[PDB]
RNA sequence: UGAGUAACGCUUGGGAGUGAGAAUCUCCCAAACCGAUUGACUAAGGUUUCCUGGACCAGGGUCGUCCUUCCAGGGUUAGUCUGGACCUAAGCUGAGGCUGAAAAGCGUAGGCGAUGGACAACAGGUUAAUAUUCCUGUACUUACAGUUAGACUGAUGGAGUGACAAAGAAGGUUUUCCACCCCCAUAAUUGGAUUUGGGGAUAAAUCAUAAGGUGGUACAAUAGGCAAAUCCGUUGUGCAUAACAUUGAGUGAUGAUGUCGAGUGAAAGUAGCGAAGGUGGUAUUAAUCAUGCUUUCAAGAAAAGCUUCUAGGGUUAAUCUAGCUGUAACCAGUACCGAGAACGAACACACGUAGUCAAGGAGAGGAUCCUAAGGUUAGCGAGUGAACUAUAGCCAAGGAACUCUGCAAAUUAACCCCGUAAGUUAGCGAGAAGGGGUGCUUAUGUAAAAGUAAGCCGCAGUGAAGAACGAGGGGGGACUGUUUAACUAAAACACAACUCUAUGCCAAACCGUAAGGUGAUGUAUAUGGGGUGACACCUGCCCAGUGCUGGAAGGU
RNA sequence: AUGAGCAGGUUGAAGGUUGAGUAACAUCAACUGGAGGACCGAACCGACUCUCGUUGAAACGAUAGCGGAUGACUUGUGAUU
């Protein structure tokens, strides 16, 4: 752990359907070249919770602003999905 | 003169006559085309005057040129058509309906007229 | 129709890659020279 | 022997033949042993440069080498018992799987004549004569079928040992040296005694007798089919390319090189062994 | 400018609403095609085109409230799937290393290299975007460390394995099929009537039975496998009569009181609900047994991985097995389009585009006509239906009078039954020739039918569908075939076959400059060259000259 | 090198088996049999005929077809000139 690999939360139609179930089921972007082993080491050592499954994925960058007069790309990130315990979370 | 839309023949006129038919006797109305139009007003009134003898015979017989929907089946049609529109007509030598002529369209500009049958 | 060119992408990185590209010296002199001259893609991974 | 090919087509005729596979051979399936088999690749036609480098050749099935004894002396004095006859697809002939007594199974060359359970013995030391027995030029009188002969001593028989070939001794060269040899072709030469021999013919001999029979069957077994010479195009053979069968111009017709080869013999005049010539395949020295 | 000339690039009509305004936006209704696809899987390909909402300013072959158009936000989750971590096939690179003015070329150890191999999961659920990934339930593997007991382990090297073609045959096995049973719904207004349709079960995984297959089971000497060997081997003996080992369908028990269901259907046809969850065979079917089996020659992969033996050693247990416990199983992918408005094709075009299931009547069919779910009216329409034209359907009679000519067009067809010659390399011809038949009711007919008989019918009976036209003479080549992509398809080319020629091994020849390699891991019964070019009988002459070869004096 | 596929229904030669039969042959009867640069023929390949397109659906094809169609196989992947 860096202690900056845990970029950012964010929260979703999607992600909100996630966190109103019962294992809450968290979403961070995170450095894409880090293991599952060390994500996991900072996410019981950032507080007392250690997750209950984890997944991952990334945002395909792609052409952004698509047909315009300043079109670009879009950015890298990695999404990291966590599912905790059923009667604990993390109050962000 | 390869695959394209081929344009239609008596078979596709005949179908769209008889949905047509349907159609009005569903509601009461149809805006079309003018000549499609003056094509199925014979056919209405013939419709109108044969089922007023009222057997199997007849039964099939205008059956024969009904379609179906939803709101009405064909059986349907020709229970309502049997049941009270053939008795209401049997007052006129002819002309049961009238087809008016509308204004253009704004698909195509071109004369649409309503046919439309009251009593 | 069949045609002349087809896009597959490995067969593509294998015809025009840069490391490809870097075991030929005279690739390498035409990335070094493209450089000069001022191309915004030199090969497939320098697009 | 051979017989006829059964195959009731109605494409044409086949006047074909194709060998028994039975009388002169066994398990006409190919399922060997795992014994002494190693994969084999055939060239395409190609040389290591890419580059196609043999003519009208490529097409061949593809057929696994039978790891065969050459040398024949790691195993010298140890009895070897014929175990089976089992053919070779890359060799004109079949070979024989034998048992040295010692317990070691080996491919090796089969001379005609020899069959599944034969008692023979080979070794380097003056020994009688069987079918089937390799043992050193120096302690064999003349008059004898050998084949496997070794220009290079010590390395392995390379010359005739194609299908039923062999060769006669015409005589000792009377020095003490250099047995004279009748090579195959007609060749003639005063070959080295220092080398080993085979004794008998080599066995499946009716190569003379085998039919090719179509274009695509000779394509699976091998050689392409191709135009002649004088057919080709103009600039890469002027004989060739136009109307009305231009026929072959130059007496003593040349390659797409200007090989004037008619005749001429390609052997070098001024090699170590250009002393030892006796007969080139039609005349005298 | 042409010029409003052409065109607007595979398929509707009506009702209702939205919206100021709608063929083209939506809902509904129907249609008719595809239906071995006009149904879904995914490789690869495109890589946000995928989804939601708003909107229609630049494109929509007009329109366009809408679009696959723009704007804002958002969607793809993997200890077992694909793949890195397992490795190799061709192949590539390749240090050092060989050759070459140099750059460089070549090249070994090796390292890279799947389209292959080693290899542990299945099902239901649920979103606006996915899901062996997420959840639910049912499981599996893999070490790690400790513990329980047993227990000796043994590679670097040796042995085996993996390890393998095509073609073909008949069975095992349960499905399939059908009869019939259960259950559910169904009860008929037209003449007639007590009708009609559908469903009928479950995975991984564990266990048991394992049909059957595959074809040897132990004793010892080792002179063989760099060694060492208890492993192959080698030798016979005992059995060689059936054990022995391997494998192996299926079937059953759970799993599985679960999903699910005919269908029912409340706020939407959503949720809930959800009955039945049965037998006999089968001369129809594939599937699996099965790397099974039979045959042929052009003779049909490796490494990985597995087992094993000895070295290697340990034998205060290093160490192995399994139980139990704990720990943990990493890297990457995951949307959709996906035969096509998202590939290519510059393309909103109709074209060629991996594999694959691919249902019914019905048939040998994956052929054909009509259908089950599916999805929609091929990004321009609407009218009259001139000449002229594309497409057809047809023309009574002659019928080849048309032509350079039966060019083109048009009779034959599917199935069943009679009969077929010349020539013939015995295989053909041949569906030669030449004729007949195809329907229904009853009975007979095998297992159903064929088939037969009687009757009846049609204008005729594969009644719709799609179905080789023959005969002879001639030229060439035998043939089957390659053949001038986007003009010629051949009688060109090829081919078997043949004469001659050269190449004797470090073979010649070829390539490079060379190493060197193919040739070739070929060995004259092999290869090359040159030409001839089914089969058959022959190929006659001429060496003046050129040439080919050979020779040795003489001149040179 | 690596692979996939070749609907359909076809023929019954060879081989082998049994028997008659011959001193043995030979000869034939029947049986298994399933070989075929074999058959037609779905797919498929090619472009041989016809028509259309003749500034197209197409920088070149579309119809009916034709021939071939378990091999002088096709096709896919990778290498390779």
């Amino acid at each position: 752990d860096v202690t900056n690999v845990l970029l950012k939360p964010v929260l979703t139609e999607k992600v909100y359907f996630n966190q109103m179930g019962e294992t809450k089921k968290y979403v961070f972007v995170v450095n894409p070249k880090a293991s599952k082993t060390r994500v996991k080491l900072a996410f019981e050592l950032v507080y007392g919770i250690k997750p209950l499954k984890v997944n991952t994925l990334i945002r395909k960058p792609t052409t952004i602003r698509g047909g315009s007069r300043f079109p670009g790309l879009s950015k890298l990130e990695k999404l990291a999905v966590i599912t905790l315990p059923k009667g604990i979370a993390i109050s962000v | 003169s390869y695959i394209n839309k081929p344009g239609k023949t008596s078979a596709w006129r005949v179908m769209t006559v008889r949905q047509q038919v349907s159609a009005v006797l569903a509601y009461g109305k149809i805006e079309t085309t003018l000549k499609k139009a003056k094509n199925t007003q014979k056919r209405l009134d013939k419709l109108i005057t044969l089922a007023k003898v009222d057997n199997f015979n007849n039964r099939r017989q205008v059956k024969k040129w009904l379609l179906n929907t939803n709101l009405f089946d064909v059986d349907q049609l020709m229970d309502h058509l049997f049941s009270k529109v053939a008795p209401k007509y049997e007052k006129t030598p002819g002309g049961y309906s009238r087809v008016l002529k509308l204004g253009p369209r704004r698909g195509d500009a071109t004369e649409m007229a309503i046919l439309q049958l009251t009593d | 129709m069949k045609r002349t060119y087809q896009p597959s992408k490995l067969k593509r990185a294998k015809t025009h890659g840069f490391l490809a590209r870097m075991a030929t010296a005279s690739g390498r002199k035409v990335l070094k020279l493209r450089r000069k001259k001022q191309r915004a893609q030199l090969t497939v991974s320098s697009e | 022997p051979i017989k006829k090919i059964i195959s009731r087509s109605n494409s044409g005729i086949h006047h074909s033949t194709v060998i028994d596979y039975k009388k002169l051979l066994t398990t006409n399936k190919n399922k060997p042993e795992k014994s002494l088999l190693v994969t084999l690749k055939k060239h395409g036609g190609r040389n290591n440069q890419g580059k196609i480098t043999v003519r009208h050749q490529g097409g061949r099935n593809k057929r696994k080498y039978r790891i065969i004894d050459f040398k024949r002396t790691h195993y010298d004095n140890i009895e070897a018992t014929v175990k089976s006859i089992e053919y070779d697809p890359n060799r004109s002939c079949f070979v024989s799987l034998i048992t040295y007594a010692n317990g070691a199974k080996s491919y090796i060359i089969s001379p005609d004549g020899i069959k599944v359970g034969d008692k023979i013995l080979a070794s380097e030391h003056p020994i009688d004569i069987k079918p089937g027995f390799s043992m050193p030029l120096a302690f064999i009188p003349e008059g004898t079928q050998v084949h496997n002969i070794e220009l290079h001593p010590k390395g392995g028989g390379q010359i005739a040992r194609s299908a039923g070939s062999y060769a006669r001794i015409l005589g000792q060269d009377e020095t003490g040296k250099y047995v004279i040899l009748q090579l195959l072709s007609g060749e003639t030469r005063k070959f080295l005694k220092e080398c080993r021999a085979t004794v008998g013919v080599v066995s499946n001999l009716d190569h003379n007798l085998v039919v090719i029979g179509k274009a695509g069957r000779n394509r699976h077994r091998g050689i392409r089919p191709t135009v002649r010479g004088s057919a080709m195009n103009p600039n890469d053979h002027p004989h060739g390319g136009g109307e009305g069968r231009s026929p072959v111009g130059r007496d003593a017709p040349r390659t797409p090189w200007g090989k004037r080869h008619m005749g001429v013999k390609t052997r070098n005049m001024k090699k170590a062994s250009t002393n030892l010539i006796i007969r080139n395949r039609k005349g005298e020295q």
